[PDB]
């Protein structure tokens, strides 16, 4: 009720012992009411990681886009190891999405071990269940054996209308997946364990399919970009290796539909001014130039005749003497060639002023025999020369019409493959121009600058024309127990790339959401532009270059921080070595670097003096030493994870205030949200996302379904909160609904139609479907679909929740309305109370929780103690929870090495992994997610509470309670005791704590019994006996 | 002014190179003629102290922060094993001394 | 309940001859933050091992050589009571001795 | 009654016979996912005669149904022993069981 | 887009007298240039005469076939007169619209890009 503190559990097994007597009562109670309800203590496991490799292949729908909807690929296992090291390998395969599903390498979701379907933004099939949202889903096959070695498993997708389908050994499975979101671009994933071996068939060129996919189904080997090359990558990586090492990159730049979707810009409506028709015709005569050039050129000549494929001209005068047809075919596109330049700001007029005399028109290859042709190219070039600023207008040009023909042709219904397919509308570049490769687009401009060559001899007068992004930004921090506040140290940056690097000393509580150097936690330089930051931008030094190394050095005798560029001082504007002085000696400093999106850095702290380079020429006879050198283990540091999370309300902040009141009368217990600084200068105002922090857990199963009766409120299985929007709060801004533990979606322009609902159909093979599941990571409704209002509106909404923990159905109440709308989720779901709101005045929301008619209130929801008791009680434990942007997360010291390589034409490329790696995960119960245990080696509350968990543990089998000791075997298992034994960056009240955890569940009771032996020496007359001599026999 | 002298500016663009001839170990008689220079000693008379001091040298097992000092001196590539002669090392020591003691001098006064 | 006795003779054996071998480089990252608790539980296994009886000849052998190796082998290694050691280590080095 | 449900499967020809000590490694979870008695952490396999029921009554059915080689997921009703008043410190008086159990080298 | 009606021809016997009036309603733009395409079996898609405006027939593959195309531009409905019906016009018809006369391309392939084919039907030979 209160919450997780440590007196409690020094409270709780004072009991265990007195005096050193055990109390076999308590000691059982205790153990009866803790250790199987398994709600407040955190429980501790040994896992193995998981590694999702995609193709880059990434394919989406929207409206117009030029993608093809449908898509095929296959997966066949060369070889599984099944329970390898006391776990079964994890392998699914199925699709993803490149916004929202990020696979962070340890930790997660559930038990972690997060691989396709442990989240609703990726849906897979392991085998025998279509994973999605954690949650598996069996399913009848013709072979159910998981993905046995050398079986193939084909997976199709299809966009224009939702569906993923797979075919297991070419039997299709009973299963589809459909109703999801098509947001974004989505790709083929397959997730493993360790000791596995795959290979990815993409048909065609890059393997070849084992089966043939289905009618309307495409290859994906034919939606490889132009200018990308097939490669097979770890989708949402933060570290690789390169040549010195462990490099560090950051975040990467994705694509999605809407660059996929071409917007071009209308020209059609363009006046036409008299210079149009000063040019259209004299540009015209110049295209015919260059089609005699043209013809001249390739193996055509001269003729009469209209016919260019007969080595013929149609016009066969220098001005063309032209019909109706081609006269009106030059003159229409040199005139749409003028209304692009007006629509998109090139100036219109072409005053040569004697330049056309100028222009020579002289350039004739005089092959022709009469009078066809005669055509001289005026040197136009040659004349006046192009500038950069009219390339660029050329590029946009170019990428102007490309845009158009590309949206005339996916109205007319065009598709994108590598193979253009002419019957099928196929075509390679019909994608807007940002993608196409290098030939097209110099194919496509090349024409297009020599009529700005024309236009130049012409001498034209054209003239040339809160979301703070913490998903492009990493920050990466030695973990806090490496701080320095006294010597003088060094760490090196090597640049691979140049782009917004970062790098410099770090106070350790600096904030993950604000980017480095804004605030004045962190004393930091940003190499793009040379620019040192500690509470603002400081122009110094110069900017880098890839290849480039800083150094970095601090000391803290003399209170500042110098930086080198390959080994030479870096100098700031007034000519001062030092970037920074007098800085206060704080809490110390910790190394920080920042990464910007596509950066690759190398942050070598100095653990190997061969590899520091550099320091020798700036930092051995300084005096300055290498950071974390003599540490014999590698340095683990710490990575702003980008994914959102929710976190208790600060106290401290200064915008958000929450005012909680309990024993109120004709009013349920409440906790009202208010806006500190509501109207105000720098006032920050986004969307709130509030969970209240208890869960609410289904029953097992759905077995049976106003001054209430006792009796049929002791009988209910329904609950009910309601969230009352003040007066000035706009009631389409407030969302009212029901979160999982899965919800991580923090965008602030929020929409209900954004939220995550997926279905699944399992029925007959034969094609009778029958049953269908659906499920979403969020349960939140419209609140101005609800008030219907149709201008600010004083009456208060209670739009309060139902939720029974029985058949699931979900119904909503709004101002004591029944709402039209219900939800319906299997047992055991694990839903929380949430709320969304943008705040419009300074009352923004308040919680209660209270009964109502035949209704249990959710305080006895969340608590078991009082589950009978139906006064509304708010015990310290259930508070208001924000989501928050980014939060620090340990980066693994080791990880899993994989090999993947194409090998031909038909078996294509192949992922093998084989070593092992395995993580002590703990888990917390109520968020239903784990972190390392290694991770609370800063976060020390929970690292509290959990030494004092483990004190628990020893003392309620201390003193020989064999009986305990084997019901705590279940809790902490044999191989989970030695691993925390073996590794060696456990903290170290874990490591003392487990450590006796072991000796007291396993050896306490034996040690004591051959102790008490060990005073006496009763020996018998054996051989043995008399083999014992004083002095052995030197 | 003082600091921005050229003499000392100069001086101190010199101390990587100036510090880069002794070895770490030899902080220890460095130190020893640093109080030495600091009695107001002349160059004959600092420097026979340091002969007297000569065999309190520095010990490379002693602290394990500059036991990889050693191993960075021993492996810098200009380096060679004929240089252990003491009368290279106490001539170097001293001249040192002089520098960066009148130096400190300087930046305190 | 029980536990293979034989493995978590020779794993803790191994783990405080790297224990040892890490007090030996003076490094700064000691397990688990400090010498104390690098070394105490480490020494608590020991002790328990040793007065259950579970080490083997050879075994005692190398405990003892490992504690201190001048004084204690048969007809440089810097041995646990050689180099310095803060109290509660010693305080588990004399329950070891006893 | 369990509700078996095959994994991956195995010989599907040899099933254990009543009077045979079957050796089998487990790891059994509660309805919500949950980890307690795994064998295959402990490293060490479970071995139980059928007809003395010296192991758990549903598991000794559906490991009489299973054969060698091959893994089944057993689904326990209550109605396994212990369904009620359950083994302290480990299981609540009242739940119900899986066990992911597979049957190697059967004597 | 433009979203022309490919249609004419059918089943017949060997020299039939088909026309083959492929109408093209509602478009404004791609008036220049009607092209004809064939595929005959197992052949890709081969012009047979591309009418231009004022009634202008193109000659670039299979001339000696009497297709005799003709279009008013008024109702951008094109018609061919085909009667040499040879075992290899057993095959399907098509209908393409664009602004780019065939034989003349001074500016680059995006104008060829420009075009919008038709249904596709069939004419069999017997």
């Amino acid at each position: 009720k209160h919450g997780r503190n440590h007196k409690v559990l020094d409270v709780l097994c004072s009991l265990c012992v007195c005096n050193g007597v055990a109390v076999r009562s308590n000691q059982d109670l205790i153990t009866e009411n803790l250790l199987p309800g398994r709600e407040l203590l955190l429980q501790t496991n040994l896992i193995n990681y998981v590694t999702s490799i995609r193709p880059n292949i990434f394919v989406g729908r929207a409206e117009g886009s030029t993608q093809y909807g449908k898509w095929y690929f296959e997966v066949m296992v060369d070889e599984v190891v099944p329970f390898l090291t006391a776990q079964a390998t994890h392998l699914r395969v199925g699709w993803a999405l490149t916004e929202g599903y990020s696979p962070y390498p340890g930790g997660g979701e559930g038990w972690g071990g997060n691989g396709v379907g442990d989240d609703l933004y990726s849906y897979g099939f392991d085998g025998l269940h279509l994973w999605t949202g954690h949650v598996a889903r069996p399913v009848t096959s013709p072979g159910q054996h998981l993905l046995a070695p050398e079986d193939v498993v084909s997976c199709c997708l299809d966009l224009s209308v939702p569906s993923i389908s797979f075919r297991i050994n070419g039997c299709p499975v009973q299963g589809v997946f459909e109703a999801f979101n098509l947001d974004g671009l989505f790709f083929p994933v397959v997730s493993f364990s360790a000791g596995v071996k795959v290979r990815f068939l993409l048909g065609g060129r890059h393997g070849e399919f084992k089966f043939l996919p289905p009618p309307g189904y495409a290859p994906c080997h034919e939606a490889v970009l132009p200018r990308e090359r097939l490669r097979l990558e770890p989708i949402k990586e933060y570290r690789r290796e390169g040549p010195r090492g462990p490099h560090l990159v950051g975040p990467s730049r994705c694509l999605s539909h809407t660059d996929f979707v071409p917007c071009p810009v209308d020209t059609v409506q363009i006046v036409l001014p008299p210079h149009l028709e000063r040019i259209r015709e004299k540009l015209a005569e110049n295209i015919h130039e260059l089609w005699a050039l043209t013809r001249i050129e390739q193996g055509w000549t001269y003729g009469p005749v209209r016919d260019d494929n007969k080595r013929l001209h149609p016009c066969l005068v220098n001005f063309h003497s032209l019909p109706e047809p081609e006269r009106n075919y030059n003159l229409q596109m040199s005139g749409e060639t003028l209304k692009t330049l007006l629509a998109l700001g090139c100036h219109v007029g072409m005053a040569d002023e004697k330049a056309e005399d100028n222009l020579k028109k002289t350039k004739l290859p005089k092959t022709y025999m009469m009078s066809n042709g005669y055509k001289p190219a005026p040197l136009d070039l040659s004349h006046v020369r192009l500038t950069p600023a009219q390339t660029t207008l050329v590029d946009r040009l170019a990428e102007n019409g490309h845009n158009v023909w590309a949206r005339d042709r996916v109205a007319q219904g065009w598709s994108y493959s590598a193979v253009q397919d002419i019957p099928a509308r196929r075509n390679p570049r019909l994608v807007p121009y940002r993608l196409l490769d290098e030939a097209t687009k110099r194919s496509n401009r090349d024409s297009l600058c020599q009529a700005v060559r024309t236009l130049l001899g012409y001498g034209y007068n054209i003239e040339p024309p809160n979301q703070s992004r913490w998903d492009r930004v990493r920050i990466f921090r030695a973990e806090k127990s490496y701080t320095v506040q006294s010597g003088r140290w060094y760490f090196e940056f090597e640049a691979v790339t140049t782009g917004e690097m970062r790098v410099g000393w770090a106070r350790p509580e600096l904030r993950p959401d604000v980017e480095l150097g804004a605030d004045e936690l962190a004393y930091v330089f940003n190499g793009h532009r040379g620019q040192r930051w500690h509470l603002g931008s400081e122009p110094f030094g110069r900017p880098w270059q890839s290849g480039d190394v800083v150094g970095c050095m601090i000391d803290l005798t003399e209170n500042t921080i110098i930086f080198t560029l390959n080994g030479e001082v870096l100098m700031s504007d007034s000519g001062s070595e030092t970037a920074f002085r007098e800085i206060e000696i704080g809490d110390g400093f910790l190394p920080v670097c920042s990464l910007g999106p596509g950066q690759v850095g190398h942050l070598n702290l100095g653990q190997d003096v061969s590899s520091l380079r550099f320091f020798a020429i700036c930092g051995l006879q300084e005096g300055f030493e290498p950071f974390a050198i003599n540490m014999q283990r590698p340095v683990t540091t710490w990575f702003s994870k980008s994914l959102p999370q929710f976190e208790p309300v600060p106290p401290e902040h200064p915008h958000y205030e929450v005012a909680r009141m309990d024993g109120t009368v004709d009013t349920p217990p409440c906790l009202r949200l208010a806006h500190r600084t509501w109207g105000s200068q720098n006032s920050l105002v986004e969307m709130l996302f509030l969970r209240l922090s208890l869960p609410v857990q289904f029953h097992q199963h759905f077995r049976c379904t106003n001054r209430d009766d006792p009796e049929i409120i002791l009988n209910t299985t329904t609950y009910y909160y309601s969230v009352r929007v003040f007066a000035g709060q706009e009631p389409s801004c407030v969302w009212v609904g029901w979160v999982t533990p899965d919800y991580h979606q923090h965008d602030m322009n929020f929409d209900l139609s954004k939220v995550r609902a997926v279905t699944v159909t399992m029925g007959d093979e034969q094609g009778n479907v029958h049953s269908s599941l659906k499920c979403s990571n969020c349960y939140m409704v419209w609140g101005g679909d609800f008030v219907s209002p149709g201008r600010i509106s004083h009456t208060d909404l209670v739009i309060g929740c139902l939720v029974d923990l029985a058949t699931g159905l979900m119904t909503f109440t709004a101002n004591g309305k029944e709402s039209n709308t219900f939800f319906q989720v299997e047992p055991n779901t694990k839903l929380f109370p949430a709320v969304f709101v943008l705040p419009t005045h300074q009352n923004v929301i308040q919680f209660e929780l209270g009964k109502q008619k035949n209704i249990m209130p959710l305080s006895a929801a969340m608590f078991l103690s009082e589950r009978k008791n139906p006064a509304p009680q708010c015990p310290p434990r259930l508070e208001v929870q924000m989501l928050m942007p980014v939060s620090w997360s340990r980066m693994p010291n080791h990880f899993l090495q994989v090999e993947t390589r194409r090998a031909g034409e038909r078996l294509g490329w192949a992922v093998q992994c084989q070593d092992p790696l395995t993580m002590m995960a703990l888990h917390i119960p109520e968020e239903n997610r784990c972190m390392d245990i290694l991770e609370l080696s800063e976060r020390l509350d929970l690292q509290r509470f959990h030494s004092h968990t483990l004190r628990l543990y020893r003392a309620v089998c201390a003193l020989g309670n064999n009986r305990v000791a084997h019901a705590l075997c279940s809790h902490v298992d044999q191989a989970q005791l030695l691993h925390a034994l073996e590794d060696a960056h456990l903290p170290g009240p874990l490591r003392a704590g487990y450590y006796d955890l072991l000796i007291s569940i396993h050896l306490e009771s034996a040690c004591r019994s051959r102790r008490s032996m060990l005073s006496e020496y009763i020996v018998p007359l054996t051989p043995e006996t008399r083999a014992i001599t004083l002095f052995p026999p030197g | 002014s003082v600091q921005t002298s050229l003499i000392v500016a100069t001086l101190k663009k010199m101390l990587p190179i100036g510090l880069n001839m002794c070895a770490p170990t030899d902080q220890d008689l460095i130190m020893l003629a640093k109080t030495r220079y600091a009695l107001k000693d002349t160059d004959e008379e600092v420097r026979e102290f340091l002969q007297n001091n000569l065999h309190l040298q520095g010990k490379v097992e002693g602290s394990p922060s500059l036991r990889w000092q050693m191993a960075l001196y021993r492996g810098l590539p200009g380096r060679e094993e004929d240089a252990d002669d003491p009368e290279k090392i106490v001539r170097r020591v001293q001249e040192v001394s002089a520098v960066l003691y009148h130096l400190e001098q300087t930046e305190h006064p | 309940p029980a536990i293979p006795l034989e493995a978590l003779r020779d794993k803790a054996l191994r783990m405080l001859g790297e224990a040892v071998r890490d007090g030996g480089q003076h490094a700064r990252d000691p397990v688990g933050g400090s010498v104390e608790f690098q070394f105490v539980p480490v020494l608590k296994l020991v002790s328990t091992l040793l007065v259950m009886g579970i080490f083997g000849d050879e075994d005692v052998k190398q405990i003892l050589k490992m504690i201190e190796p001048e004084v204690f082998t048969e007809e440089l290694e810097e041995g646990l009571l050689q180099m310095k050691l803060p109290e509660s280590v010693k305080l588990q080095m004399c329950n070891l001795l006893e | 009654g369990v509700e078996i449900e095959t994994i991956s499967p195995g010989d599907g020809r040899t099933f254990p016979k009543k009077g045979q000590t079957c050796v089998v490694h487990y790891t059994g979870m509660l309805q919500n996912g949950k980890k307690f008695d795994s064998s295959r952490d402990r490293n060490k396999p479970f071995k139980f005669r059928i007809g003395k029921q010296e192991v758990i009554k549903g598991f000794e059915e559906g490991a009489a149904q299973m054969s060698l080689g091959q893994r089944a997921k057993l689904t326990c009703t209550p109605d396994v022993a212990y369904g009620a008043t359950g083994h302290p410190g480990v299981i609540p008086p009242n739940a119900t069981l899986i066990f992911d159990v597979e049957l190697l080298n059967l004597e | 887009q433009v979203q022309l009606q490919e249609s004419g021809g059918g089943l017949m016997q060997a020299g039939g007298s088909l026309r083959l009036s492929c109408t093209a309603s509602g478009s404004i733009f791609s008036i220049n240039s009607m092209g004809w395409y064939r595929q005959a079996p197992g052949k890709q898609r081969e012009l047979v005469a591309t009418i231009t405006s004022g009634n202008s027939i193109n000659y670039a593959d299979s001339v000696k076939g009497r297709f005799t195309i003709s279009r008013d531009n008024a109702k951008n409905t094109v018609y061919l007169q085909m009667n040499s019906l040879k075992p290899e016009d057993t095959a399907v018809y098509y209908c393409n619209a664009d602004r780019v006369p065939n034989g003349y391309n001074p500016w680059g392939t995006p104008n060829d890009e420009y075009d919008y084919w038709g249904q596709g039907t069939q004419v069999t030979v017997s």
